[PDB]
């Protein structure tokens, strides 16, 4: 079901996005969709270069040749969406690349919660630099950071995914 | 005269009330991280409230509390407040004529109105966090601080602490006070201004510390330089003096202080 | 088979040929994509690429095949 990118911490929608295969299957997919429209369409130029096949005497049953080539329309709409689900992959990979490098990493939070308790331990005179409030500051940006990364991932994913 | 919760009842509140997001330094988050458990606690929530009486029989809530909550929401000028002692304690002094403020302690929002009778009403609810020590007395002397803040990061990477007290402009009679707030009883307090009146808010570069240790209470007021740079002078917790001391970080934003 | 339609008979042949190679070539991976993170919005589009993956595996699995029979009379 859908999820709240709100009621959890950076540090959950880290973690399960920082480790993963990576993107490299859907590439895999659109190199293979793109091969598969450049024969889809190969394919439509030879079967309505289907006649001269008949040597001379074209004449009788023309027929034959009449029903291979109503199929050279299917092999085009075939190549179209094929090229275009190899577009589908191929925005869905970069839309996770860039939403990985967007991510607050798992040691930046580590970072920050450390550097929170030393705080508390000895802090008198740098004490208007108000370090307590901007590392807090700092941790509610990578948590709407890290909200954020993620309701836009589901949403370019989620386009990425449509097919009329 | 006022009322407490916790912070999964305060957010529900933000959803019948429709103040929206409460300011994060209270940390007031979604209890729930799916709409697939949403009516499970539509239901439990609104069931608890009617449990304390401030949500009436189905779904109207407490005048006097749901002002409470829109103040806090969205105010106009606030003033953020984060306790420290050996735990943590942290609220917000909201304003939007009434003035609210709220305080979370780690489990518990409560909720409480107040004034703007004087300077001096405010100087309880920011000494409430504290352990509410008597002011204490000494030579008050003030050095820069982003050198001050640059004493502070070599103490806590293995640093001592009665040779660095004296490189400074320190007096004779103030390195036993000052001596004392690097101990275990001790608490203090961050205090941030800010304003919204714009289509942005803004709080300030610097803020207000006091701090309860044994010694007694010791103010810490900043101050803008000429070069744009920060000095903060050490002084005594006079209830009176900090009333000033605070409309001071006020008057940084474009608001200017609340009043004279 | 006829006469003169044995060359048109064996270029149709090689056409389905071509495709089926292609298509069971690219078959495996169209259908079998990973969702390059655990988030649950990478398990969903993993999820719909295999879907969409297999269904245009099949169908043009079928076309193929109607397109050998084409030549029945």
């Amino acid at each position: 079901a859908a999820p709240i990118w709100m009621a959890s911490p950076p540090e959950v929608h880290s973690a399960l996005l920082s480790n993963g295969p990576g993107p490299g299957s859907l590439v895999a997919a659109a190199t293979a969709w793109s091969q598969l429209s450049a024969e889809y369409a190969s394919t439509a130029a030879e079967l309505s270069g289907l006649l001269g096949a008949v040597p001379g005497w074209a004449w009788s049953a023309e027929w034959y040749v009449a029903a291979h080539l109503p199929y050279v329309a299917w092999l085009t709409q075939a190549s179209a969406d094929a090229a275009g689900a190899a577009a589908q992959h191929e925005a869905a990979a970069a839309a996770y690349t860039t939403a990985l490098a967007a991510m607050p990493t798992l040691a930046e939070l580590a970072a920050n919660h450390v550097i929170h308790t030393v705080l508390v331990a000895t802090n008198f005179f740098g004490i208007n630099t108000i370090p307590i409030t901007l590392n807090e500051a700092d941790y509610v940006r990578m948590w709407l950071q890290a909200a954020a990364v993620m309701g836009l991932y589901q949403a370019a994913s989620g386009a990425a995914l449509a097919s009329a | 005269n006022a009322v407490e919760l916790t912070v999964e009842n305060a957010w529900f509140i933000a959803e019948m009330v429709g103040a929206g997001t409460f300011p994060w330094v209270l940390a007031i988050t979604t209890p729930y991280s799916d709409e697939a458990q949403r009516s499970a606690f539509f239901a439990r929530q609104r069931d608890e409230l009617t449990q304390l009486g401030l949500l009436s029989s189905d779904g109207v809530v407490n005048p006097a509390v749901a002002e409470w909550i829109k103040v806090v929401c969205f105010p106009e000028r606030w003033l953020d407040l984060r306790y420290v002692g050996p735990d943590l304690l942290r609220g917000i002094v909201a304003q939007s004529f009434n003035t609210v403020v709220a305080l979370r302690n780690a489990q518990l929002v409560t909720f409480t109105a107040m004034d703007i009778d004087d300077p001096r009403a405010l100087v309880p609810v920011l000494g409430v966090g504290l352990s509410a020590r008597p002011p204490a007395r000494f030579e008050e002397f003030s050095m820069p601080m982003r050198v001050g803040a640059r004493a502070d990061e070599r103490l806590r990477s293995g640093e001592s602490l009665d040779e660095v007290l004296d490189y400074l402009g320190i007096p004779v009679s103030a390195r036993p006070v000052v001596q004392a707030v690097f101990s275990g009883p001790r608490s203090y307090v961050e205090i941030v201004a800010g304003c919204n009146r714009d289509g942005e808010h803004t709080t300030t570069d610097v803020g207000l510390s006091i701090v309860d240790t044994t010694a007694g209470r010791v103010l810490v007021s900043p101050s803008r330089a000429f070069d744009g740079e920060w000095v903060s002078t050490f002084s005594a917790g006079t209830p009176f003096a900090t009333a000033v001391a605070i409309d001071q970080l006020i008057a940084n934003l474009p608001d200017g202080q609340w009043f004279p | 088979v006829p006469e003169g339609l044995a060359a048109a008979s064996a270029a149709v042949e090689a056409l389905t040929a071509r495709l089926a190679a292609a298509h069971a070539s690219a078959a495996p991976v169209i259908t079998a994509v990973v969702p390059p993170a655990a988030d649950p919005v990478s398990l969903q589009t993993a999820a719909g690429f295999s879907a969409q993956g297999v269904e245009h595996a099949v169908v043009t699995a079928e076309g193929v095949e109607e397109l050998g029979r084409a030549g029945v009379g």
